[PDB]
């Protein structure tokens, strides 16, 4: 099961300061090191620093401005990273990984999308997307849902609580006046709908909101 | 107490002195020789410890005649001092084994 | 000998930006590199020892990184006081050596010069000479021209100039034009003037004075 | 306090030979090395050689023509450097620095400006510089002083014995027939003058002369 758990998102105002977490589980040795990696949109992986829980000793990537501070709660097996005085440059996905002291990261967390912005958290509006009565149908049918006007990223769109995976496309959001919008599509055999219900689940971490929206013919 | 324990102690104190003097003299002998690395005191001290213990890491070594001479004195003092402890431990064991024989 | 290459030789950064000085050694030297700062006419000052160890009394915005052959001295949010030359130095192998150095240069906002013309000294004339001095202070860019006109006519003979390096207080520059001529020559003319032509004003700035 | 003290200047005739000094103070260990660095106008730092006082052993930068000789007076804690048979190439500022035997120069002297020239020492003539009666005044006023006809360099110009630092510019001298000339400027609030006296101090080492010149309105 998930060995490393990180909150999906954190919103931070310029100059502010957030504390990300990383709860671990599974085999725990005294030799384990917890690392933190930063990935700005588009760019690659950047090592930030490390910490060894069974001692609290931490090291940082000194080639970059030091904005982090690592600590660890041995009791709850949780690693913490204190980022302070952030700017647009500090917005990115922060992964945490576990290293058995032998050089490689065997397992990584899902990562926390940190967004530094003055904006306000805005849950998304999920609108169904079913074909019009004039559109014909082939051996397959294409349905979708419009996750619109949310902030900040990200949003996890699933179909039938994960049951449907084949035939799904979720497009990259787009920013238009401090509010993101994206759309996800799903395709099933034309015969299977709407007899076999089709629903889109939309979780939005920054506002702790997960909502459903069944897709019924117009 | 016994000679062997005093000698061990003496050897240790002496080794530590050779180590320090050796660190200082190595820097003095080496500075002025192009390519030399045995030129700052902190590492020269690491070098003398390395040398006296014959650990063989090979990260530092003298390149001048005087530096090499300092190296000989240091390694020899180290080999001798550790051999002295070994000899002292043997005297201890031999003495205790005689006791265990009620003679 | 160990070669220490510092390139580029000049760095142009904007106030507040993050700047990075580079130092490349000809062979591997661990972290045995040290950074010095030298301001205009001052002596070198240790900023960073052994590649990354902060020295007491140095602004926290200064830091160093690297090991082996590539070293970096970084300054978070540069500022006028940082304007200077930066040298690296190695102590890995004998003899110690210094890099050729890199000058930090701040690109600030444009500013028009502050001209000021000065008539010779009363105690100067006595010695049998006259010196009219003109100051072009705190302008930017550094490019600027000064024109001397004696009694309406453009003068050029006997005019020595001098330019300061970029100021470590406001990132600007300054220049001093000095027209020198005997008391006679001076006493045989009425008005002296200085006209500073600068990117900040299509029309030259002018300052004058009459001998009587 | 100043750990290394060097005379500001020394004038030397071609072929001649000067002996620069470096008086030290502060913590003095047996492991201390005294270095000498040469800086020609415009160019960078050039290591000349070193000496360890507690032994008198000295080493020289063998990549350059050897013109130096180092000795040290353990009694007075003074390092000496004997430069011989100088030429124009040998004119420059010579710094001395202290190294605790660990590779870096923690502290440097103010440096001695050695000028190799046949010329004659000439103290400077300080002339005041106050605005003319026709020139108006803004929120600030600009005053100055003309240090003229001196040799050899350098000259240290201060304002109010160092009291005034903000608003000061001293320009680089210029050579015109074996005699240097420069000018320093100072700016204070127009209101503060001349109620609050403004003076320019001008020290000229080569001739052991330091002179004042108050700046009063014309
Ligand atoms: C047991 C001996 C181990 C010696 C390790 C030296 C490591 C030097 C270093 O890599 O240290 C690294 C460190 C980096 O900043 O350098 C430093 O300043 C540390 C310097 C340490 C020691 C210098 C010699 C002083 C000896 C005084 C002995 C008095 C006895 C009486
Ligand atoms: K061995
Ligand atoms: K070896
Ligand atoms: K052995």
């Amino acid at each position: 099961q998930v060995q490393l758990q990180q909150p999906g998102a954190e919103l931070v105002k310029p100059g502010a300061s957030v504390k990300l977490s990383c709860k671990a589980s599974g085999y725990t040795f005294t030799s384990d090191w917890i690392h933190w990696v930063k990935q700005r949109p588009g760019h690659g992986l950047e090592w930030i620093g490390e910490i060894i829980p069974s001692y609290g000793r931490a090291n940082y990537n000194e080639k970059i401005q030091k904005k982090a501070t690592l600590t660890a709660d041995k009791s709850s097996s949780t690693a913490f990273m204190q980022l302070s005085s952030l700017t647009s440059e500090d917005s990115a996905v922060y992964y945490c990984a576990r290293e058995r002291g032998d050089g490689y990261f065997a397992v990584w967390g899902a990562g926390t999308t940190v967004t530094v912005s003055s904006a306000k958290t805005t849950p998304p509006s999920v609108y169904p997307l079913a074909p019009g009565s004039a559109a014909q149908t082939n051996s397959m049918v294409t349905l979708g849902c419009l996750v619109k006007g949310y902030f900040p990223e990200p949003v996890t769109v699933t179909w039938n609580s994960g049951s449907l995976s084949s035939g799904v496309h979720t497009f990259p959001a787009v920013l238009q006046s401090d509010l993101y919008t994206l759309s996800s599509s799903v395709t099933v055999p034309s015969s299977s709908w709407p007899s076999e219900t089709v629903t889109c689940n939309v979780a939005h971490p920054a506002s702790s909101t997960k909502v459903d929206k069944k897709i019924v013919p117009r | 107490s016994a000679l062997h324990w005093r000698a061990a102690g003496a050897a240790t104190v002496l080794l530590v002195i050779v180590l320090l003097a050796g660190s200082y003299l190595a820097v003095l002998a080496e500075r002025g020789a192009p390519g030399a690395q045995l030129i700052t005191y902190p590492r020269a001290l690491w070098w003398s410890v390395e040398t006296a213990t014959t650990v063989g890491y090979g990260d530092l070594y003298p390149v001048t005649l005087w530096g090499r001479c300092v190296a000989v004195v240091v390694v020899v003092a180290g080999i001798t001092s550790f051999g002295l402890v070994t000899a002292a431990l043997a005297t201890w064991f031999v003495g205790r084994e005689q006791e265990r024989r009620g003679h | 000998d160990i070669l220490l290459t510092q390139s580029p030789a000049i760095l142009s950064v904007s106030p507040g930006e993050r700047v990075s000085f580079s130092c490349r050694a000809s062979q591997s030297i661990g972290t045995d590199i040290h950074w010095y700062q030298q301001r205009t006419n001052g002596s070198p000052r240790l900023l960073i020892k052994y590649a990354s160890e902060s020295i007491s009394g140095i602004p926290s915005r200064f830091s160093g990184s690297g090991s082996g052959t590539d070293f970096t001295l970084s300054i978070n949010s540069v500022e006028s006081e940082d304007i200077a030359n930066y040298y690296c130095q190695q102590s890995n192998r004998w003899p110690f050596t210094f890099g050729s150095g890199t000058k930090l240069e701040i690109k600030r906002a444009d500013a028009a010069p502050t001209v000021s013309i000065f008539p010779p000294s009363s105690e100067q004339l006595t010695s049998g000479g006259a010196s009219v001095v003109c100051f072009l202070n705190n302008f930017y860019p550094k490019d600027i021209n000064v024109k001397w006109k004696i009694d309406g006519s453009e003068r050029q003979n006997g005019v020595l100039n001098s330019w300061t390096d970029q100021d470590s207080k406001d990132s600007t520059y300054s220049m001093s034009s000095t027209l020198t001529l005997t008391k006679d020559e001076y006493e045989r003319h009425n008005s002296y003037t200085c006209e500073a032509t600068h990117k900040t004003s299509t029309s030259p700035i002018v300052k004058s004075f009459n001998r009587n």
